[PDB]
């Protein structure tokens, strides 16, 4: 079974977005008004699932082929790749990275999305993989289009891909969103701006990565992820 | 002072979280293996229980797009991290509230007692992380059991909640659903009866 | 008896910390949600107790001797001295200055503090004195240690000494906290950061004062205090 | 504009305020002379009364670590500023909430009427300053008396509170403690029935 | 036995303090007046003791427990940790790190220190350990207080901990002093100022390390040590 | 040019060096295992000798707080680097001056000859590093033996000292202490008869 | 840290100091009242003594342009600060070495014992400040008496001089000059027998 042998650097909750960020309107009623209660790390918090033996399908990481209904999806072919490390710079190998997104037109394949831009019959918008033994992941996909949404009267998400990362424990688990280098919608978005520190926002912007592109085929973006630093216990109960 | 690499900042899981993380709940086709809400197969040791609940916002209205992740000890108080769909028990699972099904469910066993880092027993609990549209960073809570009053009163984690009336927000209510043992654990994100949320 | 013969400059409540500063978690439920109601100064507000006839013990200002249980306290011997003036620069003589603090290890001599760092059998942690005829006060003490506290999961107060100052009226009375020059915990503290203006924070930082040290004996820190400006009434009721 | 020296900024008195300002309550030995809660010697002029109250946070829970300073006229409407433990009456005093019951007490006389700066009589009142953990700058209020309704209705300070309903929060309720005349003055820092707090 | 198989980068004796630094008064008569004589590295200089087989007691690195006379020492509980590397950035594993210091009040447990600040009956002030296989060391201790000393008429050492590090050879062995981030005594000290280059002084200042703290228990400081660069011999005797 | 990471700068070992490195001398209890001044067990190979000396400042006064580290070959010209209190011989040791008489002692064997990097034999020597209050970076020297005159005259290290008169400062004088073979090696830090100190 | 106004920096008194401060010694006309070298008139209580000395540079050569100021207790161990030429005793005086008279002189009484700030008796002493061309800031010393060996050995100031052989530099030598009690106190600014100089 799992053991309590490590501690995770405490989160900076002014680096993360705060709960109440009223320009993102849905946060107003979905933010706790009482303070979080701090608790010490125990085996409950410092362990978590390892997904080494989850069974992945051949195309689970390849959104150009994993919703194949007779053709390729329309839109900008891209690789999205990066490394997962902790705050001490240590790679996080064999960790679960899940992602989801809209199609090239900003339309999601979910019944609740009634945006008039059409669905793509060959695009589903869901991927997963494990990081390799050196902490690297890679997906192939279509660059998603900006998505309008009912926040302010003319609000549009920048092009974005949702990411979920498990890491070594439930204390490291994170959901975040990737944005794309240069997107002029980034500075305007109330969800991006839930993050108060502009340097933190920059950490979510994937960079064009020509080095990793396939010529005459697909471009590439690089998105590195940093999870909470993990250290050994020291001088406890003594 | 020493400043490490900053952690990647959280963002909301958004209204379409189920397409990535709860495919069946999204009404979309599933892959061969999915991480879902059955932690225990019938053969797992321990007391088989159904957990269920609803999630409310600050206006008392149902949250119909929640996504929950859970992490619990097996009936012997051991965390099982080797996730495999072949296992009779997994310590990890996922569930969701949707427009069609506003009440999430989990099929599991009652967790055994686990000691904290100082060696003090914690009352049986399930660790929960709550994600949704409107939630910028997930909310951590614990589900405890109303039939463990003695253990609950002595739990070193419950006792870090300064007010006794807030401890009550973490105690699930035992019931019976179709002749089977169940507990209801409703979460109130904001306002009256606001559920205790943790930082660690 | 007391008479109404002066007015006090209105407080800048953006220089002071605001009531609701949620990173200091206990402030969330202990902050009024309604606006303060402004009222004009009357004899009730412009008078207050004078402590010239309070009987002080010989060691009331000397924390090295005022909790003597067979030896000296362990820790950094320091004088803490300064001047109390008002905003017009006028000294505030014969005014009550009270102070209290943890010991060298950040442990308070209070029934509710169960921090594992030991109490010092020769340290109590309370002092009082009156400013002299020129506005100066002086204490001798041990430099307090940082104190961990149950706010965020790894929060530590900088070394600090609480101060209470009476001044000429109940309108001038103040409680504050003194911090020490250079302490790297100061920028990190959510109680310090309840003060929004960085220049206001600087006003709480005592400076090392070698000029006031006793060689081979004790160091010294200087902490000056500014109370609300006092002026005569003018052109009232006419 | 003319900018004077800035005032030293306030900070919370903290949970250990009693070490410095309420020594017995901290659990500590007292000094020969302490400033405390008995403003009137038995033969001070006027009507001898007990004041008592509890302090509540925004969740309706007791603030068990309150510290209060009070300033009031004597029975003849005189402010006695020459503080001395030998005085028949001191206009200043201090009290604190008990950690168990959260109740403070003060032993005093009913204050006489004093005029405001325009010469208009104010109703009998006791000026209060409230300090505690969580309170970054102390809260000013006034305690008035429910058996002074006529004076209260004409008080130029009470009449600066725009809403009659809020004026009610400053009116202490006559009662009897151990058979003796008392007034209860509860303070609600936040929310329902929030006590009026002043700036001056 | 040991063999000569490496060379060590020559010291910069303008980066180190010079011998004659007269503001540190005792240096005046204890500094050679003749030039040092340079000699080439031989087996005598490029070898030295390794301490892997020295027997360490359980608490040798833990000054909170290694002088236990019935309780814990009074003062600021801290971890002092860091890495020993050479000038090429290579970790120095299995190397001896020794440290010693005054107590929380700046008093040394030495027969020759008669400073009036009391000894702490549960504090000795000596620690030792070996770096681990990755070059890291760790001690637990009390933050020492400033110590007055008979140099100028009002001289006070900043809070400091003495360090001795063996390294791979007698050519690498070093004694130095650790100082603490922000201490206002550092710029004033004639021993600190024996180092002429301000950037060299900065290399002796340990940084507050919240990431390594034990919440509600102890703070932490990080102090990294750089020993002379080690390289293989090349093109010698040919 | 290529600039590596700078070395950590040296500081004086201070007057209380013995707290950390010479525990008995500080007046303090020792640990089970200490690195000290007896390099050779009685049955170590070679000629057993006592080394002793005093250390003088530039005014000719004793340095009573010296601390010395030594490194020498065994009798067979081998450097024994695997330090162990159970070893018949350790090539490393430590000593300190007595505060009263200012005299250090070392119990060892006469070291065998070792070659320099060019293969030229060096005369028998013990490498010394001297630390003290007032010494900002330790002083390196060598102790050679007055009954090795022929070897000394040919030593490639001694011959790097330009002046014969200065070479004499490194030659220890054979004597007898308690009837046993000894060599005295006094160090003069500064001035008349100043001991040669090395950089390498 | 707190930084006060800096002190005005010292400069050498220069070769012509006597024209400002030792007019008779400069061979220049004097004013009606001069501060000079007769601290005691014949009528002063205590033991009348002649003090004399020469001042040497680092090459052992006479300093023939020195200016000295002295400050001492009266025979009862009291410092007399009310300087007046009418007094039988003044605690302050001045003297000089010149080209014509290379040996300064003082006419005084032996000072009584004065306690230090901790109440410990200091041996009888005269405080001296030495100024000259080449001296950028004056040198402070003390003249003690060779016939006070017992007191000298216990003086808390002499005992701050670490080396006993340096204490000897502050001890004046009793002699007889024309049948009168005298003491010689030579000062060596630099090198062999260098006089102890103080900072305070
Ligand atoms: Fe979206
Ligand atoms: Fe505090
Ligand atoms: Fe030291
Ligand atoms: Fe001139």
């Amino acid at each position: 079974p799992a053991q309590d042998n490590s501690r995770f650097v405490i989160r900076d909750r002014n680096w993360h977005p705060k709960a109440l960020t009223p320009d993102y309107k849905t946060s107003i009623a979905r933010s706790p008004r009482q303070a979080l209660v701090s608790i010490p790390q125990s085996i409950s918090e410092t362990t978590g699932p390892n997904f080494s033996h989850l069974g992945f399908g051949a195309h689970d990481h390849d959104l150009l082929l994993n919703f194949n209904n007779g053709g390729l999806p329309i839109g900008e072919r891209i690789i999205v790749a990066g490394r997962v490390v902790d705050q001490y710079g240590k790679p996080v190998p064999n960790t679960l990275v899940e992602m989801w997104q809209a199609n090239a037109g900003g339309r999601y394949r979910h019944k609740n999305d009634r945006y008039l831009a059409p669905l793509d019959p060959n695009f589903g918008g869901v991927g997963r993989c494990l990081t390799d033994s050196d902490g690297y992941y890679s997906f192939r996909t279509i660059k998603p289009g900006p998505a309008p949404w009912r926040n302010g009267p003319n609000d549009w998400r920048p092009a974005h891909i949702y990411f979920g990362i498990s890491g070594p424990s439930i204390a490291t688990k994170l959901i975040t969103q990737l944005y794309f280098e240069g997107d002029p919608l980034i500075p305007m978005c109330p969800i991006v701006k839930s993050i108060a520190n502009p340097e933190a926002v920059q950490q979510l912007i994937a960079k064009l990565d020509m080095n990793n592109a396939n010529p005459m085929d697909c471009l590439a973006y690089r998105f590195d992820i940093v999870l909470r630093g993990q250290r050994k216990t020291h001088f406890e109960n003594c | 002072p020493i400043e490490l690499l900053p952690e990647t900042p959280s963002q909301t899981a958004g209204p379409y979280v189920h397409i990535g993380l709860a495919l069946e709940a999204a009404g979309n086709p599933t892959r061969d293996q999915e991480i879902w809400n059955r932690l225990a197969k019938p053969d797992a040791p321990g007391e088989h229980i159904l957990l269920l609940g609803q999630v409310y916002d600050g206006n008392g209205h149902l949250v119909r797009d929640s996504f929950l992740e859970v992490w619990q000890a097996d009936a012997n108080g051991e965390y099982q991290d080797a996730y495999n769909l072949e296992n009779a028990f997994n310590s990890f699972g996922r569930t969701a509230t949707t427009f069609d099904a506003g009440e999430w469910t989990l099929h599991t066993v009652k967790p055994g007692v686990v000691n904290n880092a100082a060696g003090v027993p914690m009352a049986p609990h399930i660790n929960i992380s709550l994600f949704a549209r409107g939630i910028n960073i997930h909310l951590h809570t614990r589900l405890y059991f109303d039939d463990e009053a003695q253990a609950n009163a002595k739990c070193p984690v419950l006792n870090l909640i300064e007010q006794p009336q807030r401890r009550e927000t973490l105690i699930a209510k035992r019931c019976e659903v179709d002749g089977k043992t169940a507990y209801r654990f409703d979460i109130r994100i904001q306002g009256e009866g606001e559920t205790v949320f943790f930082d660690f």
